[PDB]
RNA sequence: AGAGUGGCGCGGACGCUACGCCGCGACGAGUAGGAGGGCCGCUGCGGUGAGCCUUGAAGCCUAGGGCGCGGGCCCGGGUGGA
RNA sequence: ACGCGUCCCCCGCGAGCGCACGGGGUCGGCGGCGAUGUCGGCUACCCACCCGACCCGUCUUGAAACACGGACCAAGGAGUCUAACACGUGCGCGAGUCGGGGGCUACGAAAGCCGCCGUGGCGCAAUGAAGGUGAAGGCCGGCGCCGCCGGCCGAGGUGGGAUCCCGAGGCCUUCCAGUCCGCCGAGGGCGCACCACCGGCCCGUCUCGCCCGCCGCGCCGGGGAGGUGGAGCACGAGCGCACGU
RNA sequence: AAAUACCGGCACGAGACCGAUAGUCAACAAGUACCGUAAGGGAAAGUUGAAAAGAACUUUGAAGAGAGAGUUCAAGAGGGCGUGAAACCGUUAAGAGGUAAACGGGUGGGGUCCGCGCAGUCCGCCCGGAGGAUUCAACCCGGCGGCGGGUCCGGCCGUGCCGG
């Protein structure tokens, strides 16, 4: 008898994506070939972002995209964005770029085609840089959802900065006893 | 064209067209004229099946 | 286009068999009735079909031309070879090698032609 | 067995609501009936418009 | 989906996933909010405290029509008006400020959060914040009130 | 919009632009070796010593 | 893709005609069978008539259980009933 | 497995259902309860097998065979007539 | 331990062969018996003999129990739906989505369209019972000096950090200087997501004094600094449907 | 008067509803038969043969009940007559009987029947004995198809560019 804890014997990460589409799976099986042949970590990170689904990635914003492009040290250098780039309306000036992504919204596509940007697919990017020669690998900010206000410390507790599940906030909903100092106590 | 053979239709009778016929098809008012049009277009085996 | 529709064909089709742990395809261009991507002629541009004739006289060959994209009938052309097995397999090997038309399935076409001539050989 | 942190509600199902059941069976029937009544009214008033 | 449930996989069980001793009975604890002060006090007051009691003046005949007042920011001010005005604002060398009506968009109070490009526009709204007024007087633009 | 333009993965992989800088495929099957006893067997002990 | 071939529209008698019309872009559309199958299973359910079992059957006949004993298995049985 | 500037012949297997293949190692108990897979089965709906048969459809028995680690299936013999 | 043209402390290709304790069984060795009862029968029919062998479900820590119910068999037969949620997964567009109500055109109570039918829900802005308010700033001159005339930069800073960029140079052929391409690398940064803190701003309120404003010069109105509390800002992300727990 | 409700009745149509212990309790002379002094309660129940061609004729026996014939494709459909399941009983054949009975493992013996075994797969290449087929290397004529007419020509296409 050997005392081996068999709890963490199988890795809980995905071996295949749960989505059912024919255009994504062929690209996934091609990046399997590229990740097993190329020794670089670039194709492995691209493959792992192909494992992470829509719920596992945040939507990237155009304002933060331009803000990260304003950083130095990336002049004349393309950025490979895996997730979707949503249009942000709080922008006025935009230079020419080379945007390559899965899904770009129509207002952002109109702005890029007005500025003079060449939108290309991932197959020509893989032909240009298989190992990732001359690319910037970026990811969106994950702290951009409503549920993060509910994560963390439990409410009804002193110093708990967490939004409780209230059906409707107002003047009488959860105000008298637990909030006031006169009516009983407060936390 | 492979999905038509996977469904099971007789694809051999049409030589080359994603079939578009002239505007005089609606002018026919006879089943014998319809059968004659199907024999001229050779697409009779799919209905014989 | 090529690898895209194969995932749709392999899911549901009338020619595919699912019984007695035997997953195979029964397409007429599919030689040896084996379900694979290499064993297909409908999707690929180059198509080689080894079939017996209506009578028991040799092997008919169904060749596919360059212009065949949406043509079911007028793309393919039929010819009939009625000779002995040695010169028949030699002519098929010359068609595969010297004409440079689909040099992939060489031994399988040889075994298929041998099985077809063994089948159309008259019974004792 | 009440669960963890979530919303709270007052489900008004203590009464016998199976007695008073009125679900939408005749939505397209009422639409076709109003359509035929409007066409009959439009055929009734011949010089007058639909609005009036 | 009856075949896509756990009730087909759990065929051949005594209590159907409800323990050997403590079976799935009718009401072990109570019905709804039964005993909220005695023994469900630990359940309710730890997660959601504050509901027990009165607060404020009881406003009986309340209406949301007078209380409805949405706000608008200076950052999304150019998003409402088309792009030809943004061309003409840079084209104007004299400084003819275009008229941007907030009542047409359906907002009353104008606040200031983000960056505004340095060119004057005419803003016609009902309310104006003091810091947004300072930004308008710093950049360029008027503040026409409306009744 | 389409997700990919040139839908021919074999034509993509047979291109020289990818196949220029790649590693060689290690196509060699390695089965397990039967560990013979060097105390009993003679010329295995001569090999490793 | 963006490249679209030319279609020779045939006549009704069988032979080809002289009119040639450019192929539309619908014939080069991306294929998605999952959404088609989902809308198929929705629309095949959206033309189905409901059915019902008579609710009053069972509560019209009155009964009363005697309880334990009396050679019964604690089932409400028929009172009287000389048949 | 580099590249340049100078002193007789007409031949060679399996492979690749890439949701497939096998290579090298570790382990095999476990109720309640949770997770995954069933080419396990019943009855219905939309298509499909140029599906089946009064020269035997379905259902019932069997000292006959084999397929399975299993939920089950196939024909040999009797009833049987859609 | 075994030709020499090339550095001493010191007296870069030879051709053939036989057999193998050399990466998991072979024979280039054999013998019998078989056409009217013999040959094979593990699966299945019966019997004999050896070992083990308390009657199935419930209860409780503990049941085969002198604890409970059970004569046998065919058929029937016991976590289902709506509403509201917490989480996970798939699609669509995206600061928008949603026609679920209304109107227009046998199967088809199918289906198509509306956009001046988006009336309306949700959310991109919080804090107060309310009167209400509302979510950066910095640099340089005119002025030991407050207020304002001007210009410029702009959504903060530090540390740990995926991967890219540059490269001290290196990567062998009778000879040597010697070109672009390819691979690796001493070392240095822009620093992705994420974590830790310091920040700055808003709202209700406490303390402290001062500066401003006027068609309506006061028990007026605005502002500054340090704390306290906030489901806050720190550069959107949700909406509509289908399934499971 | 107008758009609102309909579970009973008058005429129908349709169904991813059920199929003789199911479906309205009632598919048939069903609130019918029946029970209670009464307000009341409340059943069981389909499938001959396409066609009755429903068995004439002989005999036993008082008749009941048998034994031969006839009809039909078949009585294998015999007046409670679609097919013929188990629990239960008996008969024909086989096996065992002083530690109720049976099962799990190892085999042993006898038969049930199955192997259509009882003179036993062969296949590619070379050579020889006598063979047969006007039959091959090689060369003209006609037809079809592919590599690439590199750098022959012109149209077509491009979510390409520059314009009128």
């Amino acid at each position: 008898g050997v005392d081996i804890r068999h709890n963490k014997d199988r890795k809980v990460r995905r071996k295949e994506p749960k989505s059912q589409d024919i255009y994504l799976r062929l690209l996934v099986k091609l990046y399997r070939f590229l990740a097993r042949r190329t020794n670089s970590t670039f194709n492995q990170v691209v493959l792992k972002r192909l494992f992470m689904s829509r719920t596992n990635r945040p939507p990237l914003s155009l304002s933060r995209m331009i803000r990260k492009m304003k950083l130095p040290g990336r002049e004349n250098k393309t950025a490979v964005v895996v997730g979707t780039v949503t249009d942000d309306v709080r922008v006025q000036e935009v230079p020419k770029l080379k945007v390559c992504a899965l899904r770009v919204t129509s207002r952002a596509r109109s702005r890029i085609l007005k500025a003079g940007g060449k939108i290309l697919t991932f197959d020509q990017l893989a032909l240009d840089s298989p190992k990732g020669r001359g690319t910037v690998l970026l990811s969106g900010p994950r702290k951009g959802r409503e549920v993060y206000r509910h994560f963390g410390k439990a409410p009804g507790t002193p110093h708990s900065h967490t939004k409780p599940y209230v059906r409707s906030k107002g003047r009488k909903f959860e105000r008298a006893r637990g909030r006031r100092a006169s009516r009983g106590y407060k936390n | 064209p492979a999905l038509v053979m996977s469904k099971g239709h007789r694809i051999e009778e049409v030589p080359e067209l994603p079939l578009v016929v002239e505007d005089k098809v609606e002018g026919y008012k006879k089943t014998k004229e319809a059968v004659l049009l199907l024999k001229k277009l050779k697409a009779w085996n799919d209905i014989k099946k | 286009s090529a690898h895209l529709q194969w995932m749709v064909v392999r899911n549901c089709s009338s020619f595919l068999i699912k019984r007695n742990k035997q997953t195979y395809s029964t397409e007429p261009n599919n030689l040896k009735a084996r379900n694979s991507f290499r064993y297909n002629g409908l999707i690929h541009r180059k198509t080689v079909g080894v079939e017996p004739a209506a009578d028991g006289k040799g092997v008919v060959v169904v060749m596919k031309r360059r212009s065949g994209q949406r043509k079911p009938a007028t793309s393919y052309v039929r010819t009939t070879i009625n000779k002995n097995a040695r010169a028949t397999l030699s002519s098929i090997r010359h068609m595969i090698r010297k004409n440079k038309y689909h040099p992939d399935l060489r031994m399988a076409a040889i075994r298929r032609a041998s099985a077809i001539l063994r089948s159309q050989k008259p019974v004792m | 067995a009440p669960s963890r942190n979530g919303m709270i509600l007052k489900p008004h199902f203590h009464k016998d609501w199976q007695r008073r059941v009125a679900t939408w069976f005749n939505q397209p029937a009422r639409k076709i009936r109003r359509r035929k009544a409007r066409q009959a009214r439009a055929r009734r008033i011949a010089p007058r418009p639909a609005a009036g | 989906p009856s075949r896509l449930r756990k009730t087909r996989k759990l065929r051949g069980h005594v209590s159907h996933g409800h323990g050997r001793i403590g079976k799935h009975r009718k009401h072990p604890g109570g019905r709804g909010n039964a005993g909220g002060m005695h023994h469900h006090r630990i359940n309710f007051d730890k997660y959601h405290p504050g509901y027990f009691g009165k607060v404020g003046m009881r406003h009986y005949h309340l209406k949301r029509n007078q209380s409805f007042c949405p706000t608008v920011n200076l950052d999304k001010l150019w998003t409402l008006v088309s792009e030809q005005t943004r061309v003409n604002a840079a084209k104007n060398k004299t400084g003819a400020a275009p008229i941007i009506d907030v009542v047409r968009s359906g907002y009353y109070k104008v606040l200031g959060k983000g960056k505004l490009p340095k060119q004057p526009v005419i803003v016609k709204a009902k309310f104006f914040s003091r810091r947004a007024e300072e930004k308008i007087k710093g950049v360029g633009g008027a503040c026409v009130l409306v009744a | 919009m389409h997700k990919m333009l040139n839908t021919d993965l074999s034509r993509i992989l047979k291109s020289p632009e990818i196949q220029r800088a790649l590693r060689a495929p290690r196509k060699k099957i390695h089965r397990r070796v039967l560990k013979k006893n060097p105390l009993k067997n003679l010329r295995i002990m001569l090999k490793l010593n | 893709a963006c490249a679209r071939p030319l279609i020779s529209v045939y006549s009704e008698k069988g032979e080809s005609s002289g009119k040639n019309v450019t192929l539309p872009a619908v014939f080069k559309a991306p294929i998605r069978p999952d959404i088609v199958n989902f809308v198929h299973t929705n629309l095949r359910k959206n033309n189905r008539q409901p059915y019902a079992v008579s609710e009053l059957a069972g509560h019209q006949t009155s009964a009363e259980s005697w309880g334990t004993g009396r050679a019964v298995a604690r089932i409400p049985r028929v009172r009287g009933g000389g048949t």
